[PDB]
């Protein structure tokens, strides 16, 4: 019988600060225990100041940004060259995504960019279109070993004040551009020691009012 | 006989033109835009004294930043205000979000030229779409059964169009306030209506960024009109 | 998931957890599981996540636009009715949906259950989810139609943290409503967390467990 | 929903310097019969992009004939068909690719694993695989089916990541390909000797290899290899 | 005279009346010019407005990111083959990876036309086009007549004077192809040209539309202030 | 779950000298439930007469059927209908539903007003005719039924001879069927009288 | 649903149907009204899968109202179980036919009689003094085949109703959270409150 | 299908065959609404060039759409059937989706839609029919009355007349009809109703029908003798 | 294109008539007189045929009485080929709802169904209107005896006694003059056939020139038949009312 699905692995990370925001994923593509590609793109500039990966089925991912790509450009023909803002972005997503409630896109999305107060944001997308505005998020193959580390170590979670003892809670102090990508930088490095489909590298996107910057680390090849 | 779709010898639609026609026939809409919000106001044109006045709706909402108003062959214009309100709506569900103004109009503007041998005729009625959005402020649109449509500082539509236009052509000013508007399309609207106008042949409505569109009531605008007569008999 | 909603003197109480689940998997610790339709009408959501916001959402649309057509609110009747419709429109096609709408209108407070079959229902007091049953077992033996706004608001929160203690796929944080004649009015995030313990030294419940 | 009858194994391809490297055996598989011996699974499309297909041959021979009226369409009305306007390898690929995504869609795909090889108007490499379930994927080597757990590994020690590409020559890319060629042939039991290979080089065009055999195969110590385990004659 | 009622008959002399009817509505429609170098290509329209308290309608339409063009006539229609433009060039990206030649566009208008001209019930689209881009071949300026006729021109223009900016152009030909790596000095000529067709009224700060389409320069609209610069 | 044996019941026909008998059972049931005692199964469109076995939302939809068709025939046609005629119309109406038929098991029994002959028919589920001359037999026992009439028949029997024989043959094979009883009616047919008779019989 | 039963006495016809409706395992309402009125004098109850049975029954509602107005005229009980009968026929060669099995409990103000109509979802239609579906016939007719006599008054009607439910009570392992009882006469449709 | 444009615009910008629809409303018998403090009442003329009629039989010119909800008309009597049908269903419809009836404004507006759907829509010609439609809101004790026309537009009324003479009696109306104090009683209403047909009617005997109509689904029409009754006392009030 | 050919049947005149539909009516203003008349105990129809012929097979002829159910008959006016299309989807409307209700249909729920179909042929479809007048002769247990009648219009009226086709203007007021409410059958009988023969076109009223039908609760207890009378009946009839 013919399966129309299929798992391409990868993993991808989206977290929100204060006036920026990032979005991450490996750039490693398999079937089962072969590597197709060490280095395939999974997070995309869409436009208007929105970043986007869609992980799961490549060939799914591939259609549903493509599609989203092209909702901005029929947004700015529609409506005199408007700014498509994120929150909009995000219902428009869901719309995208519901349209196959009976024959899915085999895809967790995230997207990443600023809210129209200049703060940080990130929305997460379940295949079927279920979505929420998030300020941490993990999708893909390792999101199940990431998210309890950024739990912890981004908002802070069991963690309480020397001296008190579980009386009062460490504050939600927030965090630097710099100290996000090493949060992510070392989230990624763990996930590849104990995720076979995780590693070869690592591209970071990172969306500021002055646009979107890229960055790339390496990763094991093992 | 002849096609619905055919030209003219001078370059025009045959149908297109004689709905202007209607058009003219039709009772007065005047809007005007300022910086404090945009006036619609129009003529009921009550055609016995038996009509109850208060169910002649020629002033209608399309969304809460939106309005319009009517003048020609008004029951045409029922489906296009069912359109304009599902199109302001369902963007809503699509982008979470107001709709421009321009883009509304537009929507309804494609409806137009959907005519052939789709519906049979073209629209009778003219609208005065009148709005706010973030982007390109306060707002008002004439449109038209050709497909096209004008954005106006103010317009006037229907029988004493091109009188009211002539009067609005001195009055306008970019520094008019709310209450001057108001007072201005009931001046106009009284220059040009048959009947003496009071608060029960003749409509006020507007749209604010603040309290969006609303109808003005019937003491509201009779106040209005009382104290529009003061302000003449003053000089 | 736990969701419950219940009819009283001043209203109707809604109060929902925040617990999403990808299996034993716990997706979201947030989730919001209220919509607000309108100033007057609330809709929960139980069963899949892209169903309950895509239909709630689509309800809203089409509420919205009964009110234009109008020029007057729908009523929760109505409301509960369209949904119900389009429940029925996919029936047998796997849509997982249990919902229900809550708000004011002029026959005073309503209360309608809807789910996925298009099965509509009217009443005083509805629990829906994997926990309804904790929650009922709390709300059944305290509910009043005599409550205040204050002891009923902690009804229904009392009521959701049972079901989060016990069941596992409920649980992050309550979300707390109150629908008035003014409409609903949001009376905040609740950690359960934080909230249990506060619950067990208050209240002396909870003796089993220890803190 | 089908199955594929008549099969091509493994397409396995690799980019060097100045161009890019494409193989692909000659045989036409009837499930373990190996029916067919003169099948060409290498389909040059222009005179810069060589489409490489295996699995089902019907199928093959279908996209063959989408591919032959995809030139001529383009050279409608087109005065530049042999210059500025001839089709690229991004968009013999691109169609493919939307081709095979929109007919599993239709759960009526087309049974196949296809490498498109060629080189751009700008003298850039392109390499990109895609298959029946519309899945794409590029990367300095790229190989189907068994030529993907025994070619690649091979063709890797030679182009490991991308800033190996400028250090890798047309001579050396050949001798890995050919390499992996026979190495398929030890291996792989739905494989023959013939094969064909295909160079696409920015400076001296496309050249097209037919009848090659795999060669210089070690079979001697065979003889010395007796029974399974304690057997001595 | 009898066979003018609609588009499907020839009179006696081969003429299609209903065609020439359309093609009358672009002569009444305000003018606009185009014209390009070997580097860019420029789109020049005068707009036209209601009255005082009116705005000026819109004349230039972008189809993508390296085509758009100008109308001159019925404005829905050219909403209407705009929107076919934008389609057709999407479709061409979606599919092939690959921008649609300005060539094949104007192949594509000519036939969309032209079968509104041979069947019955339909009418002509009444409305001249001038389409600009930058493709694999360089700058284009392309002609669109709704009796299906599409024409690749150095420089045109089309609406009522349209006379004037045309004669300007035969003559400034060898002078303005030249104008390479120089966007601003391009229309410049451009501004020249429009000014030719010009009577009674002149060019003001919300009367003039530019467009601009070049090697190095995604296809763009200029409205309002940033046409003060060429006034 | 077999449609043919959820409501139970029995049918049988038989030809005499210059008259036909047809007799049906009562019963009605939900498998093992008995719902109804006076299901009765025997129709008639003028002299022609139509028993139906089978599933019973079936039996009713078809006499509603060939009402509706036989009272449009005798519209346009000025006369009844005639048994050999009927008979053709119900197999082509029952073919015409072929992939998804109607689960009956029809009996049709009469005589011409032309010719005086007896006529009797048996049809399966989708429309083949089996035209006897000796008798037809139909439902959940029709295999006790067949070993009764085969056995208890003689040829040219006289109208309330043919009564005691199709009785005995109907009364017998439903006891010894779980889901037919309940009560049992014989038509006696003759060129222009026709009398029914309701049998006594065991309630169980 | 679960229980619906319906008894055709002297002048009236009485309809008792559970007040349970369950999701899942919990019992979500114990007061819910298995019934509608078709029309002044024709009351039917229903019962089959969730959500098709309230469908059906509003549906039908709706078309019988829909024919009172066009004719000024309330169909016989006969002939709306008829129309009734060949929705649900027409419904089971559906591609989803619908679940629902229904009693019609009218009074025929012509023949001054009331008529109690059984049909199931296949379309399978019979009259009957007394009546059920699903399982309630299996615990109640030997007591219905006992105490029925057709000259019976409505209050004997009745006890001899609550003799059924009691046994229902006592022999079911299902908790249908009692019956609401309805009857229907010359005089047009009222509810017992009190049972 | 055929889909030839039979409603098209006029140079002079006139739709003559929605105007010659208004024509047929014209030749139709005359009809009148009323709506009192507490009623409406809806009078209907009947021709008498047509003795030897059945009148238990014959369609009645006013048609209940819902319990609470009538509707009377003048003009083509087989195009007055299409209208009712549509509004009847649509009334059902209605209760069936919102469960709630439709108010008297809504079911009007629904009746008014389709005139309007077949003044430009391909192969058909507009409705030859004005309507009155009047009734109570559910739960509602303040009068409904509304008139269509065959263009599609429709307002209400405190009183109206359609039909042939419907200028004479609208005249009348006009001047007997007092706003700030309508008719306060049944009886009041209904002989105003009465005395408004007797302008046009000729003779006062089965020429007339009248229908009352009262808040929460009350509607009985009236017999040929209370009729007469109103018939004899105004007469006899006018010989002074 | 083909709109060059269009007569456009389904349009207002000036005046607010539907041209037509007054044609239609013209064309059957021509054909033979047929006559209605509904009494206490029963209901006539009378029929003129149309200039026959001496080698016209009478007894197996059917031009103007048709049977549409048990209970319910007609007589038709104009085209006989229209009725008949009209006919046949009478029958099977009266057999929908016999099945649907398991009831004959009410004879004016099946008047009105017909005049509907003749509607919907003036006001969309653009093809010429069935040139057919009925008359509708009925009973059920509603309303008792009931005589209707439709025309092209797609308007239908009830009546105590009627005729359409030829001179009905004549027809109608020797009818009303001769009518009375506490009639009976056998009086009917003779007054409908005496109209005929002052009204018709003929030198004289013979049975070969006639068509005859009753609806008589003159069936053996509460129950109604319908009576198509025969060549050699009709011959008797003018005999006893002394005509011939
Ligand atoms: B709750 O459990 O019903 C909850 C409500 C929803 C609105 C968030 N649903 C879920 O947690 C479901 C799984 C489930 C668990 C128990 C009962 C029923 C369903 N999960 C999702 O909807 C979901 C969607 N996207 C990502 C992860 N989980
Ligand atoms: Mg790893
Ligand atoms: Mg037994």
């Amino acid at each position: 019988q013919f399966n129309p699905y299929g798992d391409n692995g990868g993993t991808i990370l989206g977290i929100a600060g204060e006036d920026f925001a990032v979005l991450a994923g490996d750039t490693r593509n398999i079937t089962d225990y072969s590597i197709n590609s060490r280095y395939e793109p999974k997070v995309f500039d869409c436009g208007d100041n929105i970043v986007m990966s869609a992980n799961g089925f490549a060939a799914d991912g591939d259609a549903l940004v493509k599609r989203f790509k092209n909702s901005v450009k029929w947004y700015h023909f529609d409506h005199n060259d408007k700014k498509l803002s994120i929150n909009s972005a995000a219902r428009n997503i869901q719309h995208l995504l519901y349209s196959r409630r009976f024959f899915p896109y085999y895809v967790y999305n995230i997207i990443a960019g600023l809210d129209e107060d200049g703060k940080g944001a990130v929305y997460s997308f379940d295949p079927v279109g279920s979505y929420q505005r998030e300020q941490c998020r993990a999708g893909g193959a390792a999101a199940s070993l990431i998210m309890p580390f950024l739990d912890n170590q981004v908002n802070f979670k069991n963690q309480y004040e020397p001296g008190t003892n579980g009386k009062v809670k460490k504050p939600l102090k927030y965090l630097s551009v710099e100290e996000v990508i090493k949060l992510v930088r070392d989230s990624f490095t763990s996930a590849t020691e104990r995720h076979i489909q995780v590693g070869d590298g690592l591209e970071i996107l990172i969306v500021t009012k002055d646009g979107v910057r890229k960055e790339f680390y390496e990763l094991k090849r093992d | 006989d002849r096609g619905v779709s055919t030209f003219s010898p001078e370059g025009r639609l045959f149908q297109v033109e004689y709905s202007l026609e209607a058009i003219k026939l039709g009772s007065t809409a005047i809007g005007i835009a300022t910086k404090e919000g945009v006036v619609l106001g129009v003529e009921k044109r009550a055609t016995s004294p038996l009509l109850e006045s208060d169910s002649i709706e020629k002033i209608v909402e399309i969304d809460r930043h939106i309005g319009c108003a009517m003048s020609g062959l008004t029951a045409d214009a029922r489906s296009m205000i069912e359109h304009a309100r599902t199109a302001a709506v369902t963007h809503n569900l699509y982008y979470d979000e107001d709709i421009n103004v321009e883009s509304l109009t537009q929507s309804v503007c494609d409806l137009a030229l959907r005519f052939g041998e789709l519906m049979s005729r073209p629209f009778g009625v003219a609208l005065l779409i009148a709005g706010h959005d973030a982007d390109d402020g306060y707002q008002l649109f004439h449109a038209e059964p050709s497909g096209t449509f004008y954005r106006y500082n103010a317009k006037a539509i229907g029988s004493g169009s091109e009188g009211a236009q002539a009067e609005l052509l001195n009055e306008w000013h970019s520094s008019l306030t709310l209450k001057e508007a108001e007072l201005l399309v009931l001046k106009i609207l009284k220059q040009v209506m048959e009947e003496k106008l009071d608060e029960n042949n003749a409509q006020l409505s507007c749209i604010t960024k603040q309290d969006g569109f609303k109808i003005y009531d019937n003491e509201k605008t009779a106040e209005l009109i009382k104290e529009l007569k003061e302000k003449e008999a003053a000089e | 998931t736990t969701t419950l909603a219940f009819k009283f003197q001043h209203g109707v109480i809604v109060a929902v957890d925040s617990r999403a689940t990808a299996g034993s998997y716990i997706s979201s610790l947030r989730m919001n599981k209220v919509i607000e339709i309108n100033p007057y009408l609330l809709g929960t959501m139980s069963g899949c996540a892209a169903d309950c916001q895509y239909w709630e959402r689509l309800l809203a649309k089409e509420c919205r636009l009964y009110y234009l057509r109008n020029g007057e609110r729908i009523s929760v009747s109505a409301a509960s009715k369209l949904l119900s419709n389009m429940m029925l429109q996919y029936r047998g096609m796997g849509l997982s949906m249990g919902s229900m709408i809550c708000g004011w209108d002029k026959k005073g407070p309503g209360l309608y259950y809807v789910d996925d079959n298009g099965t509509r229902l009217s009443g005083q007091m509805f629990s829906t989810g994997s926990g309804n049953t904790y929650a009922y077992g709390v709300l059944d033996s305290n509910y009043k139609w005599d409550l205040s706004v204050e002891d009923a608001l902690y009804l229904g929160k009392r009521s959701i943290l049972a079901a989060a203690h016990r069941d596992a796929y409920s649980g992050g944080s309550v979300n707390l409503y109150h629908v008035t004649e003014d409409g609903w009015i949001y009376h905040g995030n609740h950690d359960v967390g934080e909230l249990f313990w506060k619950v067990k030294e208050e209240e002396g419940s909870f003796n089993n467990v220890i803190g | 929903t089908q199955q594929p009858i008549v099969t091509g194994t493994s397409v396995i391809s690799m980019k060097y310097d100045n161009g890019v490297i494409i193989a692909a055996d000659n045989l036409g598989s009837y499930g373990s019969l190996l029916r067919f011996n003169g099948v060409e699974r290498l389909i040059p499309v222009g005179d810069n992009t060589v489409v490489g297909i295996s699995g089902d041959i019907s199928d093959m021979q279908h996209i063959e004939r989408l591919l032959k009226d995809l030139v001529t369409e383009n050279a409608y009305d087109n005065p530049l068909a042999d210059a500025e306007e001839a089709l690229e390898p991004s968009y013999i690929f691109e169609y493919l690719a939307t081709v095979m995504y929109q007919r599993r869609s239709k759960m009526n795909p087309l049974w196949n694993a296809i490498i498109v090889a060629g080189v751009q108007s700008n003298g850039d490499q392109f390499l990109r695989y895609v298959n029946l379930l519309g899945v794409t994927y590029s990367s300095p080597t790229l190989a189907t089916g068994f030529g993907a757990h025994m070619a690649n590994p091979l063709l890797r020690k030679v182009v490991d990541r991308e800033s190996d590409i400028p250090k890798t020559t047309v001579q050396v890319a050949e001798e890995a390909i050919v390499n992996a060629m026979r190495v398929l042939y030890y291996r792989d039991a739905r494989s023959s000797r013939n094969f064909s290979l295909a160079i696409i080089d920015k400076n001296t065009g496309l050249t097209f290899k037919k009848n090659l055999q795999v060669e210089n195969m070690k079979w001697d110590f065979a003889k010395d290899i007796k029974g399974y385990g304690t057997q001595k004659i | 005279n009898n066979y003018d009622g609609d588009t499907v008959t020839f009179s006696p002399t081969g003429r299609l009346f209903q065609v020439e009817y359309a093609l009358e509505a672009i002569k009444q429609g305000s003018v606009t010019v185009g014209l390009r170098s070997n580097t860019h290509a420029v789109l020049v329209a005068l707009k036209r407005n209601a009255d005082e308290l009116s705005s000026y309608q819109k004349k230039i339409i972008k189809c993508d990111e390296h085509m758009g063009l100008s109308l001159a006539g019925l404005a829905p229609d050219a909403r209407v083959l705009s929107n076919y433009l934008r389609q057709q060039c999407n479709y061409s990206s979606l599919v092939f990876n690959r921008k649609l030649a300005v060539e094949r566009a104007g192949h594509l208008l000519c036939d969309k036309a032209q079968k509104n001209t041979q069947s019955y019930g339909g009418r002509p689209y009444g409305v001249g086009l001038l389409i600009i881009g930058y493709d694999k071949s360089g700058a284009h300026l392309l002609e669109f007549q709704p009796s299906g006729n599409v024409t690749e021109l150095y420089g045109t223009a089309i609406g009522a004077r349209s006379q004037g900016a045309k004669t300007y152009l035969e003559r400034t030909l060898d002078t303005f192809i030249k104008i390479d790596g120089n966007p601003d000095e391009l229309i410049k000529a451009g501004v020249e040209a429009i000014s030719q067709s010009l009577r009674d009224e002149s060019l003001t700060v919300d009367n003039l539309s530019i467009a601009i389409v070049g090697k190095d320069t995604p296809f763009t609209i200029y409205d309002g202030e940033a046409v003060a610069k060429y006034i | 779950s077999d449609p043919s044996s959820i409501n139970g019941g029995i049918v049988v026909a038989m030809t005499g000298k210059d008259c036909v008998a047809i007799a049906c059972d009562l019963r009605l049931g939900s498998q093992s439930l008995g719902v109804s005692n006076k299901f009765e199964k025997i129709f008639h469109y003028g002299h022609v007469f139509l028993g139906i076995t089978g599933l019973a939302t079936d039996v009713t939809t078809l006499n509603e059927m060939f009402r509706y068709k036989t009272n449009l025939y005798k519209l346009k046609e000025e006369r009844a209908i005639e048994p050999e005629t009927f008979t053709q119309l119900v197999s082509s109406s029952l073919y015409e539903r072929r992939f998804g038929p109607y689960f009956v098991g029809p009996v049709v029994a009469g005589i011409n007003s032309k010719s005086g002959k007896p006529f009797i028919a048996g049809f399966d589920l989708i429309g083949c005719i089996d035209e006897a001359k000796d008798f037809i037999v139909s439902g959940t026992a029709s295999d006790q039924l067949f070993g009764m009439c085969e056995s208890l028949y003689e040829p040219n029997l006289e109208p309330e001879d043919l009564f005691e024989t199709i009785s005995q043959a109907l009364l017998n094979a439903a006891d010894r069927d779980a889901l037919s009883g309940w009560g049992a009616v014989v038509y006696i047919i003759k060129k222009d009288e026709v009398v029914k008779r309701y049998l006594k019989m065991r309630q169980d | 649903m679960d229980i619906i039963l319906g008894i055709r006495v002297q002048d009236s016809v009485i309809l008792a149907s559970s007040k349970a409706v369950t999701r899942g395992i919990s019992v979500l309402k114990d007061s819910d009204d298995k019934t509608r009125q078709l029309s002044p004098h024709t009351l039917m109850s229903f019962a089959g899968e969730a959500g098709d049975t309230v469908q059906f029954a509003e549906y039908i509602q709706a078309n019988i109202q829909l024919y009172s107005i066009r004719e000024d005229y309330e169909l016989s009980p006969q002939a709306v179980s008829s129309f009734v009968r060949q929705e649900l026929a027409k419904s089971i060669r559906s591609r989803r036919p619908y679940q629902v099995n229904v009693l019609i409990g009218g009074y025929d103000k012509k023949k001054n009689k009331p008529e109690l109509y059984q049909i199931d979802y296949l379309g399978t239609k019979v009259e009957l003094p007394y009546g059920a579906h699903g399982y309630s016939g299996f615990y109640t007719f030997s007591l219905l085949d006992h105490h029925y006599r057709p000259d019976m008054t409505t209050e004997e009607g009745l006890d001899l109703l609550k003799l059924c439910v009691q046994e229902l009570e006592k022999r079911m392992p299902m908790d249908f959270k009692g019956v609401i009882v309805k009857i229907v006469d010359k005089d047009g449709i009222r509810q017992v409150d009190d049972f | 299908g055929y889909d030839r444009a039979l409603s098209i615009f006029s140079p002079d910008g006139h739709i003559f065959q929605v105007e010659y629809a208004l024509e047929a409303v014209k030749r139709g018998t005359c009809a009148v609404g009323v709506k009192g403090k507490n009623c409406v009442v809806l009078g209907c003329e009947r021709r008498s060039t047509l003795k030897l009629q059945d009148t238990r039989i014959t369609p009645s010119k006013v048609s209940k759409i819902d319990s609470h909800v009538v509707l009377s008309f003048s003009g083509l009597n087989a195009d007055s059937r299409i209208l009712i049908e549509k509004a009847r269903v649509e009334a059902q419809s209605h209760r069936l989706t919102l469960e709630d009836p439709v108010t008297v404004e809504y079911l009007t507006r629904y009746v008014a839609g389709v005139q309007q759907r077949y003044t430009q829509s391909g192969g058909v010609r507009p409705f030859g029919v004005s309507t009155l439609i009047a009734g109570f809101d559910p739960r509602d004790d303040e009068p409904k009355l509304y008139q269509t026309e065959p263009s599609g537009i429709y307002s209400s009324w405190s009183a109206q007349t359609i039909g042939r003479n419907s200028k004479t009696v609208r005249e009348f109306l006009e001047k007997n009809y007092d706003r700030k104090e309508p008719p306060a009683t049944v009886e009041e209403c209904v002989k105003l109703t009465v005395r408004s047909l007797l302008e046009v009617v000729q003779t006062g005997a089965k020429n007339i029908e009248i229908t009352v109509v009262k808040p929460d689904s009350d509607i009985v029409a009236l017999s040929s003798e209370e009729i007469n009754q109103y018939v004899t006392q105004i007469e006899q009030e006018k010989q002074e | 294109g083909s709109r060059r050919y269009d007569s456009r049947t389904t349009i207002f005149s000036p005046e607010g008539r539907l041209y037509q539909v007054e044609y239609a009516l013209e064309s059957i203003s021509h054909a033979g007189t047929a006559i209605g008349i509904m009494a206490s105990d029963g209901i006539v129809l009378a029929a003129e045929r149309k200039v026959t012929s001496t080698l016209l097979e009478q007894d197996t002829s059917t031009e103007k009485l048709y049977k549409l159910n048990d209970k319910i008959a007609v007589a038709v006016a104009g085209l006989t080929a229209d009725a008949e299309i009209l006919i046949n989807t009478a029958r099977i409307h009266a057999q929908n709802y016999l099945k649907t209700y398991n009831e004959d249909i009410p004879v004016e729920i099946l008047v009105r169904r017909l005049s509907d179909i003749k509607q919907g042929y003036t006001q969309h479809g653009g093809l010429r209107p069935f040139g057919v007048s009925f008359i509708y002769a009925g009973y059920d247990d509603r309303y008792g005896y009931q005589l209707y009648t439709s025309n092209p219009s797609g308007n239908y009226t009830g009546w105590k006694a009627i005729s359409v086709g030829a001179n009905t203007s004549a027809a109608q007021t020797l009818l009303q003059m001769d009518y009375k409410d506490d009639m009976k059958v056998d009086d009917a009988i003779e007054l409908a056939l005496k109209t005929l023969s002052k009204t018709t076109d003929s030198s004289a009223l013979t049975y070969d020139r006639l068509e005859f039908a009753t609806i008589r609760k003159g069936a053996n207890d509460g129950e109604v038949y319908q009576k198509i009378f025969k060549p050699q009946e009709i011959k008797d009839i003018l005999v006893k009312t002394g005509i011939t």
